[PDB]
């Protein structure tokens, strides 16, 4: 079954954090987990351009 | 020659064991894990898949009276009505005007296809590690698969390695898990035979092929509307489907320590936790005779530049004075620094350059070239990127060593302060002494 | 990698910026001006001939 | 990049003329051969190379 690969985000580096310029064109997922101990997970459906940090 | 050591369980960490057999040239041994599957033992508590409500055509025995013929199918429901007037197309269904019966019946059954679309409900209790390790000593450049428990013994061209049990028994999987297609949720499923309508496991088969099918689903019948031949029922929707919509964040996206999750042989890979004790039995053939290893005299460290970056951001050159040319081991006895190279080539010109990573502003580590030593130091620099795409190459040791500019300043203030305290103590004691005698 | 420096606005002065990137060999970046036009905006008040 | 150790100045002759009227030789101790940067952090001098 075929499936597109979404636009790669424009990473912006910062002190101990990033700010991604998500640029979708149809509802996609986005989940980041801090692979340390007791992570800070997250999972949301991006529908339009956003600036998630 | 038995040798025991511990390596961090971090995939992609170039650990370097440094065995020192008296009467033999020291030998370095660099090894690293490349993948560590963590398979827990499972018991298939039960299997759930979307139900299917079978509704046999009503047996409308009109001009008479039918009876509720009870059955034993899962959640079987049989209802008998009276004073009902079916109206099959083209006119009434029988010459009677009243005194008629409809034997409505309906019962749950597993979907026609859930050998492909079921959601197992295993119950995992005990973990079992399994790691792929690469070892590079002399020239073997080999990789082996071992079960990290302390009983699997792998032989790599002579030497024998036994990877002891993992230091910590931490396991991301909770007591009960639910594996659907590719995710392993940390749910708490209801025990078999106690599923509730609407939520997970309203339909519970003991196994994919077995036929028990505890099917509590609140399937309820209702009298047909006059002048029609439906068999209405009010069944709470597929509980399994509602679980799909409200499954929540799957364990794949919240596993601690960055443990990647795979499903078919359910496992957690690349779990970066704890240490891996390693015991090694070595044959004498591997080692090198001292009389043949180029001897080293007047060893000296001089760090060209140190930057405690995530990768190897520090270069140190060793000035020595050898007798011949060849190669032999190097290693940092301390842990604050990790060398990139394992074996360096020694030449008549007493100069060899090594690259090391670190995480301390003022690291200090006893470098060991071939057979000698040299107290090594540096004044390091912090990088300016805030981010890199590769993991660390240095144990996170940030505490400086004495003689560091940070501690040296602390020593200076304390030393001056201590002298002031001593001077006051001496003056007071002298005053007390002269007062008494 | 951002790096901000100041050069003297003197034609033909071989300025030599020196960027020290930790984790990398320091790079000397020499640069010099060759001509600096200073054009102001005008408003033709009138013409006299 | 080649590593440098034991760096020390020695000015053969300095005449503070308009041009590069000062020559200094640096004695060092490297591990290999190559090229890399040179720069005077202070402003009282301006290197040509």
């Amino acid at each position: 079954c075929r499936v597109p690969m979404a636009r790669e985000p424009t990473v912006i580096h910062g002190k101990r954090e990033v700010t991604l310029h998500l640029h979708p064109d149809h509802p996609t997922l986005f989940s980041y987990r801090t692979l340390g101990e007791d992570p800070q997970y997250h999972e949301e459906w991006v529908t339009a351009a956003v600036e998630r940090t | 020659y038995e040798h025991s050591t511990v390596m961090p369980n971090v995939v992609g960490f170039p650990y370097k064991a440094h065995i020192e057999r008296p009467g033999y040239s020291p030998l370095t041994l660099q090894m690293q894990v490349v993948e560590t599957s963590l398979e827990p033992t499972l018991n298939l508590e039960y299997i759930t898949c979307e139900y299917k409500t079978v509704v046999p055509s009503p047996y409308v025995k009109c001009c008479g009276a039918s009876e509720c013929s009870t059955k034993e199918k899962p959640d079987y429901q049989c209802k008998v009505y009276t004073g009902v007037y079916p109206f099959m197309w083209g006119g009434a269904y029988c010459f009677c005007d009243s005194e008629n019966t409809q034997l409505s019946e309906a019962y749950v059954d597993r979907s026609d296809v859930c050998r492909h679309d079921h959601a197992s409900a295993y119950k995992a209790h005990t973990a079992s590690l399994k790691a792929k390790v690469r070892v590079m000593y002399g020239n073997v450049n080999q990789t082996v698969d071992v079960y990290v428990n302390g009983d699997h013994a792998v032989t790599i061209g002579g030497t024998q390695f036994i990877f002891g049990p993992l230091s910590s028994a931490w396991t991301p999987f909770d007591n009960k898990i639910v594996v659907y297609k590719d995710e392993v949720f940390n749910q708490d499923f209801p025990p078999y035979g106690s599923g509730q309508p609407g939520r997970f496991g309203d339909i519970q088969s003991r196994t994919v092929e077995s036929n028990d099918l505890y099917a509590n689903t609140a399937l309820k019948l209702a009298r047909p509307s006059p002048g029609m031949v439906h068999v209405p029922y009010t069944q709470t929707p597929s509980g399994f489907k509602y679980w799909l919509k409200e499954k929540g964040t799957a364990l794949n996206t919240k596993a601690p320590f960055g443990c990647q999750i795979k499903t078919n042989p359910v496992r957690a890979m690349n779990c970066a936790v704890g240490n891996i004790p390693v015991s090694m039995n070595l044959p004498d053939s591997a080692f090198t005779r001292i009389v043949e290893a180029p001897t080293i005299i007047d060893l000296t460290c001089t760090v060209a530049t140190c930057t405690h970056s995530s990768d190897f951001g520090g270069v140190l050159t060793l000035t020595y004075k050898t007798n011949k040319n060849g190669d032999c081991s190097v290693h940092s006895h301390s842990n604050v620094a990790t060398l990139q190279e394992a074996t360096a080539k020694v030449k008549t010109a007493g100069k060899v350059t090594l690259h090391f990573s670190t995480a301390s502003a003022s690291p200090s580590f006893v470098v060991s070239l071939c057979s000698a030593r040299a107290t090594c130091s540096a004044s390091c620099e912090p990088p300016k990127d805030h981010i890199v795409p590769y993991a660390a190459s240095h144990s996170n040791v940030v505490f400086p060593d004495m003689s560091g500019t940070a501690l040296s300043w602390v020593q200076k203030i304390s030393g001056g302060l201590g002298a002031f305290a001593i001077g006051a103590i001496l003056v007071l004691v002298v005053v007390t002494c002269i007062g008494l005698r």
